[PDB]
């Protein structure tokens, strides 16, 4: 860790210049809570 | 570390003591006062000393996590008026201690040498513990670890195409071929 | 005096969990139901505990 | 990988002794014939005795005192349980150190106390039931508290061994199966007599409660698609292993009763199976004259062999007090196995 | 059990407990390993009624997706819960309501999963032991929809179907009297 | 050189005392039970 911190200081601590702090407002997600419907074809396919 | 050797020496030695103490749990305050006395005497930094605590703590995290969390909970490097939640969709990115976030997001992207590949597990586990008691908010860690979202999406498209092809077309497993 | 007191404190704390020496742990359990024993929940007899 | 090396060493040039029985010297004299059989072979609990019964009618019992059967006495006895009738199953009565229960596909259960000073096996008692009833399997609760006797159809009896084998209860198999013409194929006790596990032929598996001496049907699950051959239990008491004839070997979790691990390299029927006293290695004897040794925790093959058309029907059994196993040889002759310097796996 | 001085003596087996970082417990031949962070399940509350099972299926299972098949035991547990729930009210008049609701559930969450399995009969046996309670029209509906619309237009299902089909043809070319 | 020599000799004496205590205790507790077969690998300290 000391070696890594030395080589990071060498470049002038540029590795901490970029940090990307998020600023969005996170909304509560929506979950589909419904089941699909069934067609008119009682059996599987038209022929049967 | 090499700049004020004596200084860090004392600190890290003291830290080992705390994890080898049977009554360490009821002497949190004495340890915090000792660490402040030391950090004062030889003018250690706050950033580097937080890192030194994190490393030799993660080294004992398994069966030290109780005392570790109590220690950080009582030290003034703990965000007390804007504590992160990490358990509510509307607050996954608000609050925390952004300096600890910087140091952690840094130490989590070093997997190039050979020595850290064997401690990445314990370090990730310590961060995962800290990341649910509100020490740092999640997105502040997510947005800053190594693989960028674009490279992830590229790897994803490659895996999707390769999988779909190997599924639909298929591949002949050579039994006695050639 | 302060230096002696610091060094003695480290020895005492070291000498508790780290350099402690403990009992043999011979085990015999009366209940027939107990078919598996933890081997860490073994404790010494109450009479011996008072003497210790 | 320690276990693989251990098993390889157990299959080496040395570390193996021929069990010198009547059939062994017979083959030695006639080779240097039609092999009768080995109907059954079952240890004592304390790992210091062994018993088995060929098809001729004679049951041999050894008092293990040596590794390679050097100083092991042998009480050979002629065709017990009648001259016409031969033994089919025996239980070793974990209560005492000498008693034995033996059944001969008849309505009579023979309790004999084997003596070691002489070579005399003296009939101690005979138990009888309905005249038509033809029981063929006997079992002992691993605490020596209940005895079970089962028919190929329409009879199951439980005696209380403590109170001089007073007939405690019975049950009609048709009440347990409720299917078309089922024939119980294999039974087994739970660790500590509390439940009886029964495997029918139609595929079903039933769990009966035998807590206070009154049988009752707890549950029935459609385990397999063919007849169930063997049912074994883990010694630690966390899972029970089921092996079938359809080529499957499953291990069911004990607390929840749901499949947890499956053996998939198998492609043939199972004739028997056994698991070591440490609950670590699982030995499968399939029907293509081949044995396999799997690992219980992971479920991947760790050793294979080949019987090579010698003694078509094989037998396997792991010691209850050491990591050794008796396995059949060439012509219905037993073949011990050991390492001679490792009593248990842990010592290795 | 051991024979000492010519008498039987029973003893219990002795094991010890170790703490590791692997999540799943085990017992390696003398000692039992456990996950160290023994209060990881503090933030979660188990279900109290099958209605809660629906309400939380809509969150966890809709995420795990067609990959539920990677854990067979969950299929068995949910299917046995369904069987017992249908059996509990065989007498009552509202049975057809529960039957319709479990029909929808098995259509949307379980059957796509069981379509992914690999040479594991017993799990399918359980799912069918639950399915046995429906009108056969509905079973044919589910089977045909799975055949026509969900094999295509979903990647991992398509991969598994193609693998199974190629394997079936490969075996069919090698059937003999010998 | 001699400084490090002496200090490492002392640390050796230290760990020797620890290991002697633990080994004697384990041998006794092993020979005192039926099928204990203690695990000599782990040596982390534990409160008596």
């Amino acid at each position: 860790s000391d070696e890594k911190f030395t080589t990071a200081k060498i470049d002038g601590f540029k590795e901490f210049q970029n940090f990307r702090i998020s600023k969005e407002k996170i909304p509560p997600p929506a979950f589909d809570e419904t089941f699909k419907k069934f067609t008119f074809i009682k059996m599987g396919n038209k022929l049967i | 570390l090499v700049e004020n050797s004596v200084g860090y020496g004392q600190l890290v030695a003291l830290l080992i003591l705390a994890y080898y103490d049977p009554d360490n749990f009821s002497k949190v305050s004495a340890y915090l006062k000792e660490i402040y006395h030391i950090m004062g005497k030889y003018s250690l930094d706050s950033i580097r000393t937080l890192d030194v605590i994190l490393n030799v703590s993660s080294q004992f995290i398994t069966e030290g996590y109780k005392f570790f969390i109590a220690l950080l909970r009582k030290s003034d490097s703990w965000p007390s008026s804007h504590v992160a939640n990490n358990s509510n969709y509307s607050s996954l990115n608000e609050g925390g201690n952004m300096i600890a976030a910087n140091i952690i997001s840094f130490n989590l992207s070093q997997y190039n040498e050979e020595v850290d590949k064997e401690n990445y597990e314990r370090y990730m586990d310590m961060c995962c513990i800290l990341l649910k008691n509100g020490f740092v908010n999640f997105y502040s860690i997510w947005d800053n670890v190594k693989p960028e979202m674009e490279f992830l999406q590229e790897y994803i498209q490659n895996l999707e195409t390769e999988l779909e092809e190997e599924s639909t077309k298929g591949v002949e497993n050579p039994l006695a071929m050639a | 005096t302060f230096e002696h007191l610091n060094r003695d404190t480290l020895r005492y704390i070291n000498l508790l969990k780290r350099l402690s020496v403990d009992l043999a742990k011979q085990v015999e359990v009366s209940d027939p139901s107990v078919t598996v024993y933890e081997m860490d929940k073994w404790v010494p007899s109450e009479k011996l505990q008072g003497i210790l | 990988s320690v276990t693989s090396k251990y098993l390889q060493s157990t299959f080496s040039k040395g570390n193996t002794s021929h069990i010198e029985d009547k059939r062994f010297i017979h083959v030695s004299s006639r080779s240097h014939i039609t092999p009768n059989e080995i109907l059954s072979l079952k240890f004592h609990v304390s790992g210091s005795s062994m018993a088995y019964s060929r098809m001729d009618g004679s049951l041999t019992v050894w008092f293990i005192k040596d590794a390679s059967f050097d100083k092991s006495v042998e009480v050979y006895i002629p065709d017990c349980c009648g001259s016409d009738k031969l033994a089919t199953d025996l239980s070793w009565n974990p209560t005492s150190l000498n008693q034995i229960a033996v059944v001969s596909n008849s309505s009579e259960i023979s309790l004999l106390l084997i003596n070691e000073k002489s070579l005399t096996a003296s009939k101690l008692r005979t138990l009888s039931l309905g005249s038509k009833t033809k029981v063929n399997t006997c079992l002992y609760d691993p605490l020596g508290n209940w005895l079970l006797a089962a028919t190929k159809s329409e009879k199951i009896y439980l005696f209380d061994v403590k109170k001089d084998h007073s007939s405690v209860c019975s049950l009609n198999i048709s009440d347990i199966s409720q299917e078309d013409n089922d024939v119980v194929y294999s039974l087994a006790w739970s660790n500590g007599g509390s439940h009886i596990f029964i495997g029918f032929k139609s595929g079903y598996l039933a769990i009966l409660k035998a807590k206070h001496g009154i049988l009752e049907v707890c549950t029935k699950i459609k385990a397999h698609t063919g007849p169930i051959t063997e049912i074994k239990m883990d010694p630690w008491g966390r899972n029970f292993i089921t092996g079938s004839i359809d080529g499957n070997c499953y291990v069911w979790n004990m607390k929840s009763l749901c499949c947890e691990l499956i053996i998939n390299d198998l492609n043939s029927a199972v004739t028997t199976l056994d698991v070591c006293h440490l609950g670590k290695i699982l030995g499968i004897c399939t029907e293509d004259e081949m044995v396999y040794f799997y690992d219980l925790n992971s479920g991947n093959l760790l050793h294979s062999k080949s019987l090579a058309n010698y003694k078509t029907d094989p037998v396997l059994k792991f010691y209850p007090d050491k990591s050794w196993y008796i396995m059949s040889g060439k012509n219905d002759t037993l073949s011990n196995h050991f390492v001679k310097n490792e009593k248990n796996l842990i010592t290795y | 059990t051991r024979i000492d001085n010519g008498i039987l003596a029973h003893k219990p087996r002795l094991i010890h407990k170790y703490k590791t970082h692997e999540p799943f417990e085990s017992l390696e031949l003398n000692s039992s390993y456990v996950f160290y962070y023994s209060e990881w399940n503090s933030n979660l509350t188990p279900f109290a009624s099958v209605n809660d099972l629906f309400e939380n299926s809509h969150i966890y299972l809709s995420i795990i997706g067609p990959y539920l098949g990677r854990i067979p035991t969950l299929l068995s547990k949910i299917s046995r819960i369904g069987v017992a729930d249908i059996q509990k009210n065989h007498g009552s008049e509202s049975l057809h309501v529960t039957i319709d609701k479990w029909i929808d559930y098995v259509r949307k969450f379980i059957f796509p999963a069981t379509s992914l399995l690999q040479n594991n009969p017993i799990a399918t046996s359980e799912v069918y032991e639950l399915m046995k309670f429906f009108p056969f029209e509905k079973r044919y509906f589910i089977y045909n929809e799975m055949m026509t619309k969900l094999s295509q237009d979903i990647l991992p299902l398509k991969v598994s179907f193609n693998k199974a089909e190629r394997e079936a043809k490969s075996i069919l070319k090698a059937l003999s009297i010998d | 050189s001699p400084l490090l020599d002496a200090i490492l000799e002392i640390e050796e004496n230290f760990y020797s005392k620890i290991k002697m205590n633990n080994r004697t205790r384990y041998s006794l507790e092993e020979a005192l039970n039926t099928e204990y077969y203690a695990n000599y690998d782990v040596m982390t300290p534990k409160l008596p």
